[PDB]
């Protein structure tokens, strides 16, 4: 704040009502320039983005083929296996990248350009789905009589790795 | 009018409290002009990428003349194409892979090999970044170890200034719990470029051929990658 | 840095349909239009073009208007039903060509950084004389000559690809003129 | 202010009329018919002792300027501090002028050469071989200016004053001579204009004439009065005669820096020599023998090859030396500029191949028209 | 209501960077086609407002066209550095007048003047007698810098619109103050 | 009051526009419009031949856009010659050429617009050896 009142103590009719001017007409004439044409840019593309989401959607068909992926390379390329024993090979995947996927995914495919649009949670064999059993009942430990130190080393097993998942990385441990 | 000391002290600073005002969102708005660009690119990537045929997978069974490639489907009939210009016919190697037109059915890109995706599982997966610090009382057994893996693998020169062909490796017996399988992440931390780890239990079938099937698709990954390492555990099981 | 161009026959007969277009009340005698292209990597091809209204007062000769609404319009749609096709220059018919040319390529410059021009004859056909093709140059002139413009050739092919050559064989059934000849045709090829 | 240009008035032939005008366009805000009476008055070719004077207002436009193209600024302010001859504080006021505006009007690139003009006096290593490359660097996008080369051919001009430039001084004389198109100064200056042009194509390493000289009637109807030595040493070279009488001369009438490079001359004609008379013979018994060169280029027998050697390694000619006849082959690859004399010929001989190629193809259409179909 | 193709002109020569009002001309230019086409937009709708320079070359910078968000940004950043041309801005600004997309529009120009006219006597005549043969109506608003009542210009405006014409009125600006009730009095609605 | 025998003019330029974009989306049957001029009664004329934007649905009523053509046709009134639309083309790259299920029902939304508006079919997988289909 010093610099702008010694240029106003020393110097009176040098570049007090000059530089105070100068440079401060030559700043809002750029300003005012640019605020309409970044403006107008910026909803000329909003518009070109919109029309683009418009024609992605429209070529977006909802039926979908499901099938393997096997392999990716780059000279990005990707080999699809389908559900009909067919391979396939492109030269662009889609759009999902090349970097969020892996070999063993059941994608979306189109019925005529094969192209991988959907990822499609992948399930697996009924048996370990029939082992999932969800739902526990809470058990009051009072139930239990006479193995309550079994109950606690127990508690202190398991419980508070999963509580206090800070305090034994800081110790220097690993909870069994 | 005239040139005081405090008119024109303040003349500015009712001035400069709107030249950095009209200046400050400007940076807003090249920023988020900057993003939607990066949207925009996104969605001129997503839009040349509609535009996908696929190439149908086939392989190459030989060459009849030198425009004539008898090829087959992974699945389907045979057929008799060529190539589209410059595609390098000399490197076309009766039994390489290659990806077909589909409807010219013509050569567009030969492809190396395959991968078979039930083995990718054993490639990718870190070991421990552990650093020949884990592990105690065994520095005999150690560098005994480490001299017959890193030194072909490395540093072939000595084994020229001697002759002897190098031998291919080593195995490790013992008995359980006295850090076997720590020494696997060892070696698969340093000095690391494709190590396999085959659990030898889960490589039998139903199917009959179908384990030694697994097997060469094993050794055939072996050769696709320059220095690689095999690690088995347990033969006792097969 | 053009090696050489090779646009279809589509533009060709184009131009020339254009010109029976304008042909009962134009009175222009040149057609000028605006060409299509993709630009691959050196090579240029041409697929499709289109025309625009476009008049040239012979007095002054340095007077001419370009509609680029109906340029920013119908570009548009063609990019929409079509998003492979690009502007890479123009054209325009007639041997003489008016001194507008150079005015006509440095505004649309901003359209295309390699624009690029095709002369097609209409009315001359009748000895060996295809198409013709220059180039956007500025430099001084030489090295002790005034300062320039000196529109710069570049060669020129019709290429032909498949696909459209059974759409030009099909349309010929005149003479046809089959591939390699006995000995007569080889004879009228070197007269 | 007003007070300050009427304390001011004098100093200017036929005051009132010409400052009763600069006080009415200082108050009509116009900023174009003021700078074009400014640039009257420092152009009128006095003493100009006002430049302190002058200085104050050409502040004085800066202040409350914020307007003006800035070339035309600096087109004048050139002006004023050389008329203020004091190259101590002329370095810094030209700095700061560069600083002060910078613009989307290229007027850094002539503050550059402005840099370079003033500075090539005294320590002349230091910047000078940067001050000519950012010229060059900032020489693109824009054949337009043509100002920026003048200034650029002009410390070139102050930069041949030094050991080795001799042959870009060469092109760079081509190419200002060919972006000016008016000559908008008197014979006067324009007489050692073409002379040293003379010398340095003269004293170029690779270049002996390159033709474009002799079209060009900037220096024969200029020089044609004065020096006719000059002249006619070029007329021996694109001839190509040793023609030892004025090759002499020329040794004579011109003193220095033609002592020392006197045996590279000869040595250029007898390597010039050649590429000549091989055109004199239209490419029929082009197999020469070494004594029409040894009486041509007036050089002994056992040096005939030392300079056919030195002409294979320079690239006029690509020959070949056969001595089972002693007798030198020679393809000749690069051509020159000829003149009408010379043209005449070179059509008659398109005229013979036409006649022939048309006769013969009257002789296939009469043979074949029958299998012709 | 009314049809017709109103063709702005505007000037971006070296004598506009002057200021003598008390804004910058070129904002007092730009303000003034802001209010014009304003003007032109909400009596009718259904017409077209384009500009056009003159200054060393006669580029279309925009096309007649009924959208205005284009122009009101290429008013922007115009660099006046060219020097006046006056002579062929009336040739191309008919000729832009000529290439309509609807031949149902009247024909007005209205011209922005702010560097002095060197051109004939001779020549503005001769556009004068040719936009009589063509019936074509072409205001002049000066700006800026103006000496009064000049022979070339009120010679012209005369013989654009002789024996009860248009009623084109030849605006004369003050370098005073001077603002925009100068240009809306007489000619925004009668023309 | 009723048919003979027609004959459709095609020019040179209009087949040329057929092939190239039936060639262009082989496996996504494309769909253009027809335009042309009615000379008289029995004999039927096209010189110019423009494609349309197609949609997800194929070759049907529905990916027949009526802003865009009447955008276009406009803008083709200023430039070369305005007429109207005489019929309609799609592409049947799996067999030779019949009028599909939706195909002819478009055939007479036309002839219930426009006058006849004839329907051609171009095979471009056929258009191979010397001849088209
Ligand atoms: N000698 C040792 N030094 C340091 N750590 C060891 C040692 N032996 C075992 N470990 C610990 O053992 C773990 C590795 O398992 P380990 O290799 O001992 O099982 P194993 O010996 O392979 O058992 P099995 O022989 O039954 O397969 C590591 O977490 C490591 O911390
Ligand atoms: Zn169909």
């Amino acid at each position: 704040e010093q610099d702008g009142i010694g240029e106003e103590v020393l110097k009176m009719s040098t570049e007090e009502i000059i530089q105070r001017t100068r440079l401060l007409d030559s700043e809002i004439k750029i300003m005012k320039s640019e605020v309409l044409r970044v403006t107008h840019e910026l909803q000329a593309m909003k518009d070109k983005i919109k029309e683009n989401s418009e024609k992605i959607k429209v070529n977006k068909t909802l039926p979908y083929l499901v099938s393997n992926v096997i392999e990716l390379l780059d000279v990005k390329c990707a080999v699809i296996k389908t559900s009909t024993r067919q391979t396939y090979f492109l030269p662009v995947i889609g759009l999902v990248d090349a970097e969020k996927l892996k070999p063993g995914d059941l994608v979306g495919v189109n019925k005529d350009s094969y192209l991988i649009l959907e990822t499609l949670p992948t399930e697996y064999d009924s048996r370990v789905k029939a082992m999932e059993v969800d739902e526990r009942p809470t058990e009051q430990y009072s139930d239990i009589g006479g193995l309550d130190k079994q109950i606690q080393e127990l508690v202190e097993a398991i419980v508070l790795p999963m509580n206090h998942k800070e305090k034994f990385e800081n110790l220097g441990i690993q909870p069994p | 009018m005239a040139d005081p000391r405090d008119k024109a002290l303040q003349d500015y600073r009712k001035k400069l409290l709107e030249h950095k005002e009209i200046d400050g969102r400007l940076k807003e708005l090249r920023e988020q002009l900057k993003e939607l660009t990066k949207q925009y690119e996104k969605s001129e990537n997503d839009l040349k990428a509609l535009q996908s045929v696929g190439q149908i997978v086939g392989e190459v069974l030989k060459q009849l003349t030198e425009e004539k490639f008898i090829v087959k489907a992974t699945n389907g009939p045979r057929y008799v194409v060529g190539c589209r210009r410059q595609l390098d016919k000399s490197k076309l190697k009766p039994g390489t892979r290659v990806a077909l037109d589909m409807t010219t059915l013509t050569i567009m890109r030969y492809l190396p090999r395959e991968v078979d995706p039930l083995v990718y599982n054993m490639s990718h997966e870190d070991p421990g970044n552990v650093s020949y610090s884990e592990i105690g009382g065994l520095s005999e057994q150690i560098r005994e170890l480490r001299e017959v893996i890193e030194l072909p693998l490395t540093n072939p020169e000595l084994f020229q200034r001697v002759g002897i062909i190098p031998p291919k490796g080593c195995l490790l017996y013992g008995p359980p719990g006295t850090g076997k399988t720590l020494l696997a992440r060892a070696v698969a931390s340093q000095l690391d470029c494709n190590f396999l780890k085959v659990v030898s239990s889960s490589i039998v079938d139903k199917y009959i051929g179908e384990s030694a099937r697994l097997i060469r698709e094993m050794f055939n990954y072996a050769r696709d990658h320059q220095p690689c390492i095999i690690f088995m555990d347990e033969i006792d099981a097969i | 840095a053009v090696q050489k161009v090779v646009v279809h026959p589509l533009v060709l007969l184009s131009v020339v349909d254009h010109f029976n277009r304008i042909g009962k009340v134009g009175n222009q005698k040149r057609v000028v239009g605006v060409l299509l292209g993709s630009w691959q990597k050196k090579v240029l091809d041409v697929s499709n073009s289109f025309a625009v209204p476009f008049d040239e007062d012979d007095k002054d000769d340095s007077v001419w208007f370009l509609d680029h609404d109906y340029l920013e319009n119908m570009y548009g749609m063609f990019k929409k039903v079509n998003a492979r096709e690009r502007i890479v220059g123009w054209y325009h018919t007639g041997p003489k060509l008016h001194k507008n040319d150079i005015a006509i390529n440095e505004l649309m410059k901003r359209y295309c950084p390699n624009s690029v021009l095709v002369i097609i004859d209409v009315k001359p056909k009748d000895l060996g004389l295809p198409t013709e093709a220059y180039i956007s140059v500025e430099e001084v002139h030489d090295d002790g000559t005034p300062t320039s413009k000196t529109f710069e050739h570049v060669t020129s092919e019709i290429g032909a690809e498949e696909a459209e050559e059974v759409g030009v064989e099909h349309l010929l059934r005149d003479i046809k003129d089959t591939t390699v000849g006995t000995l007569s045709q080889r004879i009228t090829n070197q007269v | 202010v007003p007070g300050f240009l009427q304390q001011s008035q004098n100093s200017g032939p036929g005051q009132p009329a010409v400052w009763h005008r600069l006080e009415e366009l200082y108050t009509k805000k116009l900023w174009h018919q003021l700078t074009l009476q400014v640039l009257d008055f420092v152009q009128d070719p006095c003493f100009a002792q006002g430049d302190g004077l002058i200085k104050l207002y050409e502040n004085f436009i800066s202040e409350f300027e914020h307007r003006v193209n800035p070339l035309s600024l600096v087109e004048i302010i050139l002006h004023v501090v050389r008329q203020m001859t004091d190259p101590n504080v002329a370095l810094t006021f030209l700095e700061k002028t560069r600083e002060k505006v910078k613009s989307s009007d290229e007027a850094v690139i002539l503050c550059k050469t402005a840099i370079g003009a003033l500075k090539l006096n005294i320590g002349d290593l230091q910047v000078t071989k940067e001050t000519i490359e950012d010229v060059e660097e900032m020489l693109n996008n824009l054949p337009g200016v043509t100002s920026v080369h003048s200034r650029f051919y002009d410390l070139s001009s102050k930069y041949y004053q030094t050991i080795g430039n001799h042959a870009s001084y060469y092109k760079d004389a081509l190419r200002f001579l060919g972006c000016v198109d008016i000559k908008d100064l008197p014979v006067s200056e324009q007489q050692e204009r073409a002379f040293t042009l003379g010398l340095a194509g003269l004293l170029g390493e690779g270049v002996f004439n390159f033709g474009e000289l002799l079209m060009h009637p900037v220096l024969e109807s200029l020089r044609n009065t004065d020096r006719q030595w000059l002249i006619d040493t070029l007329y021996a070279f694109n001839s190509g005669n040793v023609e030892r009488f004025q090759t002499l001369k020329t040794a004579w009438g011109q003193q220095p820096d033609l002592a020392a490079n006197e045996a590279q001359l000869l040595r250029k004609i007898q390597l010039l020599c050649l590429m000549e008379m091989t055109f004199t013979r239209p490419a029929n018994h082009r197999q020469l023998t070494f004594e029409e060169i040894a009486k041509s280029a007036k050089i002994t027998v056992n040096e005939v090859e030392l300079l056919v050697m030195k002409a294979l390694s320079v690239g006029l000619v690509k020959g070949s030396i056969d001595e089972v006849d002693k007798r030198v082959h020679m393809t000749w690859v690069q051509p020159r500029v000829l003149d009408l004399q010379q043209i005449k010929g070179m059509k008659d001989r398109l005229e013979f191949w036409c006649t022939d190629v048309k006769s013969m193809e009257m002789l296939v259409e009469h043979q074949a028209h029958d299998i012709l179909t | 209501m009314v049809l017709e193709s109103t063709m702005v002109c505007v000037d971006n020569s070296e004598y506009m960077r002057n200021g003598d009002f008390l804004p910058t001309r070129l904002q007092a230019q730009q303000d003034a086609v802001n209010i014009v086409c304003h003007s032109k937009t909400r009596s009718n709708p259904e017409n077209n407002v384009g500009l056009i320079t003159l200054a060393n070359d006669c580029e279309v910078l925009t096309t007649l066209t009924p959208d205005t968000g284009r122009i009101l940004s290429k008013l922007h950043t115009v660099q006046p550095k060219g020097k006046i041309t006056f002579c062929t801005g009336i040739r191309v600004a008919h000729l832009a007048l000529k290439h309509r997309q609807g031949k149902n529009h009247k024909m007005r120009i209205i011209a922005f003047v702010g560097s002095p006219v060197e051109d004939n006597e001779k020549d503005l005549v001769k556009l004068a007698k040719r936009l009589k043969k063509e019936k074509v109506n072409v205001d002049i608003i000066n700006f800026g810098e103006e000496e009064v009542n000049t022979e070339k210009l009120t010679a012209f405006v005369n013989t654009l619109n002789g024996k009860d014409g248009t009623g084109s009125h030849l605006v004369t600006v003050p370098p005073g103050p001077s603002l925009a009730d100068a240009l809306i009095s007489s000619p925004i609605l009668a023309g | 009051a009723v048919d003979t025998a027609e004959q459709v003019y095609i020019s040179s330029l209009a087949l040329l526009k057929m092939l190239k974009h039936g060639r262009a989306g082989v496996p996504m049957e494309v769909m253009g419009l027809m335009l042309g001029e009615f000379v008289d009664d029995y004999t039927v004329r096209v010189i110019d031949v423009f494609a349309m934007p197609q949609s997800g649905t194929g070759v049907s009523v529905e990916a027949v856009d009526p802003v865009f053509q009447a955008k276009m046709l406009d803008m083709l009134k200023q430039t070369g010659r305005p007429e109207m639309v005489v019929g309609w083309y799609h592409s049947h790259p799996g067999f030779g050429c019949w009028l599909s299920g939706v195909d002819i029902n478009t055939q007479q939304s036309f002839e219930a617009l426009s006058e006849r508006a004839v329907a051609v079919v171009v095979d471009p997988i056929q258009s191979v050896k010397g001849k088209v289909v």
